[PDB]
């Protein structure tokens, strides 16, 4: 039981019936512990999947930064064949911001060659542990197939300077995330964290 | 009759008369003032006091309607004895106050302006200075008029024998001047009427933008591009770079000139004292006069430049030597030493650096040496603009082009890679080019910019070894020749425009 | 004399209104770009606003009259939980945020139960190291009634709760409450407009109390003379680097790396340490500037 002061955005949200946080912006929860990074600023990741998600480690007692990507949606332009739908990719301020945590959760989604490249993109300028936090079952291996450090199989030539260190599966976006799946994220954070 | 002129009174009635003896190059404005008007305007929403404790200083915050009342009653509040210092706070009067006395206490805040209808008697309404933040205390729809906080310590100290006297205000005051734009001479002055004929500036600043601006004012005139309430900004040479800081304060009358940005090169004279910018180098001031400038929004400025432009390219040899020498400047020479010689280079180029060092070299060239030009300005804008900029010729009467490949009858010059943008197709030939023909490659070809001359005719390919859609002639060489085909590649022939 | 507003353009041709912004005097203070359309929160002179409106509508832009974009306003919610964080507080948040003030979220360690609630020095200094603070408290009368000692600095305040009348000595909001949805309804639109329109009003009468002696410069021009001078403002990762107070200025460094480097600032002809206040701030050991007035 602590004090908890955040840094709130500097940007308004989205409109007046709408979302409350705003695309490529940062929110300093003073001491840097976790930092929450969410895709968008829209109904699919904020307050349904994310906040949920802060709020639980704020409730475990670790002060929590929210991050909300610039360009968060699609696949980065390094997957075969280039990239399709939407460019995903991570500015070098986001990535300043997320290196000065102890611990990163990120929230991904379904398909699972999507979330490897994503990952891959993500810790190639991300240096701390961060957990993936996604709903279809992908499992901790296929990562290291593409080249990303991982606690328990490693690749033979690493392409990322960052190890995911747990996957959690079952959280859905645009859904409220159950206690369990949040009493999992803070036993993972309390385990990887000290 | 007897008006005032500048600080010298004259009287001549038509404005020609007096601006006779008043330096001034025709086409500017005129600017005329008449003089002040002095509205004095209070509203004193802070409202300003005269006890015999001294003088706090009120201010209205609550509207309610004991804003209303307070608006002239505190005329009535005037000359009112402190009534009372108690636990309800300091009260003064007490006048008749009609304002409902609604039994509703409210809450107050320490030292609000209330004028609480003290025992709920609209003559007894008390002008209750509050000074300790008193909640439900006092009766009256409101008594909350306003909030004190200037001269606290004045009612906090004010006692019962002290009295309110003179509830003074703010005594509001504003100030306009009034201002009208001319450009007529025949007119007929009545009395006493002010004319202001020319501004004078002061340069000291690094030399590039110093010699930028010099050169914008060479004809003492400065036109009126952009006009907004804080400056006024000259656009002859807004796609000219310079590479100089000088970000201090634009204060009133500072001269300006913008350094990077889509306005690079603009010149600004500022009106109102603002801040510094790093995109701004300060280049001088305008010392006096400045009212010319603060009273023009379009047209022409006579201005005046207290350090004369030392820039000797288009003259003879003996006219930079009497000039240098009535500045008292060391000379030396180098080139052609002909008093007819034609200064074509000088050391230092630059104004504040002959200034500063007090000698010049001065390199003439041979009369057989330059080449004659002529330039397009009509045919290809852009392309001629391109080509004076690259050569220099926008500041200097004399360009340079430097040779950058040669091969029996072509002739190509050094390119500028940073005027060269939109360099569209704009003059593009139509039938065999003939010889000494001036052309720059447009953006079509590979080597766009470059500018290339050839002594021959050939039907097929332009000056620069380009077909005709990839190149737009901008001018051509009229009178000198027969010295590109005996320069080497590196070195440089110096052009002189005449039209 | 310098009006705050906040202009929402393209981005296409926004730098040359940027360069006229420079030209005419103005400063950026807060610039956003999301993918085409760029926020930005810019302090001109009094006297050009109708040039500005000439210049921002022949780009097609938006000019936003925003009454708070010049202080900063400390939310205390009880607890960062789920109770008070994820709704209500940053609706709350977020419409101060539309207005232009920079809000920060205040989670208080024992600011939770009826009786058992406790307010601590370190938070309670933190509070007051802002410009106004709003509370945003719960749905029972008795509850915040026995909860009085929370709103406890001499700082403007404005309490939001459930109740629609309360007896507290204090400024108070009615129909927000806690609650686990995103405020749209008429009536909590209408309730967040109130407390709005109690922050503005309290903020108009502060600012006219610091009219009546004015500082020596104002923060806005301070802030910009900061950010000429100090080179290590740009790699800033905090939110608003340097956020504008009503009477001074918050520069998120290191304040024991810094402190002698942001006092040794010539700013006119004067230095900064005799006529600011540099001192630790205790949110995350930044930097806290205090402006003098003319007075001393």
């Amino acid at each position: 039981r602590k004090e908890q002061i955040v840094d709130c955005r500097a940007v308004m949200g989205l409109g007046e019936g709408g979302g409350l946080a705003q695309r490529g912006t940062f929110a300093e929860g003073l001491r840097n512990d976790v930092v929450v990074v969410a895709m968008s600023p829209g109904r699919r990741h904020i307050t349904k999947p994310v906040c949920e998600i802060t709020y639980g480690i704020r409730e475990a007692g670790i002060q929590t930064s929210v991050l909300v990507l610039d360009a968060g949606g699609g696949i980065p332009s390094d997957a075969p064949q280039g990239s399709l739908g939407s460019t995903f990719g991570l500015k070098p301020e986001e990535a300043k911001q997320v290196n000065r945590h102890k611990l990163c959760v990120i929230h991904f989604g379904n398909v699972k060659s999507h979330i490897i490249y994503k990952a891959r993109l993500f810790l190639k300028y991300v240096d701390i542990p961060t957990i993936i936090v996604c709903q279809t079952p992908v499992d901790m291996e296929d990562f290291a197939a593409i080249g990303i450090k991982t606690k328990n199989v490693m690749p033979l030539e690493s392409k990322t300077e960052g190890k995911i260190v747990e996957i959690i599966t079952g959280v859905i976006r645009g859904e409220s995330a159950p206690q369990k799946k949040i009493d999992e994220i803070i036993e993972s954070i309390k385990k990887h964290l000290g | 009759m007897n008006v005032l002129v500048n600080n010298n009174p004259k009287s001549g009635k038509t404005l020609e008369d007096v601006i006779k003896d008043e330096y001034y190059i025709p086409g500017s404005n005129i600017v005329i003032i008449k003089g002040t008007a002095t509205v004095i305007k209070e509203e004193t929403k802070k409202y300003l006091i005269k006890t015999t404790k001294g003088s706090f200083v009120v201010g209205i915050t609550e509207e309610n309607e004991t804003v209303d009342f307070w608006n002239k009653n505190y005329k009535s509040f005037e000359d009112k004895s402190l009534i009372w210092k108690s636990i309800s706070d300091v009260s003064f009067g007490s006048i008749e106050i009609p304002l409902p006395v609604s039994s509703v206490k409210q809450n107050f805040k320490k030292w609000d302006v209330v004028l609480s209808v003290s025992g709920l008697d609209t003559s007894e309404g008390n002008l209750i200075f509050v000074q300790r933040d008193v909640l439900e205390l006092y009766g009256l729809e409101n008594p909350k008029i306003g909030i004190l906080i200037g001269g606290k310590r004045v009612l906090k100290t004010l006692t019962a024998d002290d009295r309110i006297i003179s509830i003074e205000q703010m005594r509001e005051s504003k100030e306009n001047i009034d201002y009208e734009i001319t450009t007529n001479l025949n007119k007929e002055i009545q009395d006493t009427w002010k004319i202001y004929t020319y501004c004078k500036a002061e340069f000291d600043g690094p030399p590039q933008s110093t010699e930028h601006a010099l050169a914008i004012l060479e004809n003492g005139t400065l036109e009126i591009s952009e006009n907004t309430n804080t400056y006024v900004a000259d656009c002859r040479l807004q796609t000219l770079f310079i590479d100089e800081e000088n970000p201090e304060d634009r204060d009133r009358g500072t001269i300006t000139v913008r350094n990077i940005g889509n306005g690079v090169g603009k010149v600004y004279i500022y009106q109102e004292s603002r801040a510094s910018s790093l995109s701004h180098t300060v280049v001088g001031k305008v010392t006096d006069g400045i009212e010319i400038v603060d009273f023009s929004n379009s047209g022409h400025i006579t201005v005046k430049t207290n350090p004369e432009r030392l820039s000797v390219i288009g003259k003879t040899q003996k006219d930079a030597k009497i000039l240098f020498e009535k500045h008292g400047i060391t000379l030396k020479m180098e080139g052609n030493i002909d008093e007819d010689a034609i200064i074509v280079e000088q050391v230092p180029e630059y104004t504040m650096d002959i200034l500063k060092s007090k000698e010049v070299t001065t390199k003439g060239i041979e009369p057989e040496k330059l080449l004659y030009v002529e330039i397009y300005d009509k045919d290809a804008p852009t392309t001629s603009w391109y080509f004076r900029k690259v050569t220099g010729l926008t500041t200097k009467r004399i360009g340079t082009l430097k040779i950058y490949f040669k091969h029996d009858d072509i002739s190509m010059f050094e390119r500028d890679w940073d005027y060269s943008k939109g360099l569209l197709p704009e003059n593009t030939p139509e039938k065999s080019i003939d010889s000494g023909i001036i052309a720059v490659t447009n953006m079509v070809k590979k080597y766009k910019g470059y500018i290339g001359v050839r002594t021959s005719s050939n039907d097929k390919y332009g000056p620069t070894g380009e077909t005709f859609e990839g190149t737009n002639i901008v001018g051509k060489v009229v009178k000198n020749s027969e010295i590109l085909k005996s320069v080497k590649q590196g070195e440089n022939i110096y052009i002189l425009e005449v039209n | 004399m310098y009006q705050i507003i906040r202009y929402e353009g393209g981005v296409y041709k926004n730098n040359i209104l940027k360069e006229w912004i420079e030209d005419v005097g103005g400063f950026i203070i807060q610039e956003h770009v999301m993918q085409l359309d760029v926020y930005m929160t810019i302090a001109i002179p009094q006297n050009e606003i109708e040039n500005f409106k000439e210049e921002a509508k022949k780009y097609k832009g938006k000019i936003v009259e925003t009454p708070l974009a010049g202080i900063e306003i400390a939310i205390v919610s009880p607890s960062l939980s789920r109770h008070h964080l994820p709704h209500i507080a940053c609706d709350v948040s977020e419409y101060v945020r539309k207005f232009g003030a920079k809000p920060n979220m205040i989670g208080l360690a024992h600011g939770a139960g009826k009786n058992i609630s406790e307010i601590r020095e370190k938070e309670k200094r933190l509070i007051q190291e802002h410009d106004i603070a709003i509370y945003v408290m719960g749905n029972f009368e008795s509850c915040i009634l026995d909860k009085t000692h929370l709103f406890k600095v001499d700082i403007p305040l404005v309490v939001t709760g459930g109740p629609e009348t309360l007896d507290i000595p204090y400024t108070y909001v009615g129909n927000l409450g806690r609650r686990a949805q995103r405020l749209r309804k008429g009536e909590e639109i209408r309730a967040l407009r109130q407390m709005i329109d109690e922050v503005t009003k309290k903020i108009n009468d502060k600012r006219m109390e610091l009219s009546y002696d004015p500082p020596i410069i104002p923060p806005v021009v301070l802030k910009d003379e900061i950010e000429k001078r100090i080179d290590e403002v740009r790699g800033i990762l905090a939110p608003m680097p340097i956020v504008t107070q009503l009477d001074g200025l918050r520069i998120k460094m290191d304040y024991d790396r810094n402190h002698e480097e942001i006092e040794n600032v010539k700013i006119g002809k004067y230095l900064l340490k005799d006529i600011a206040y540099v001192t630790r701030s205790e949110m995350k050991n930044y930097i806290l500037i205090k402006l003098k007035s003319t007075s001393e």
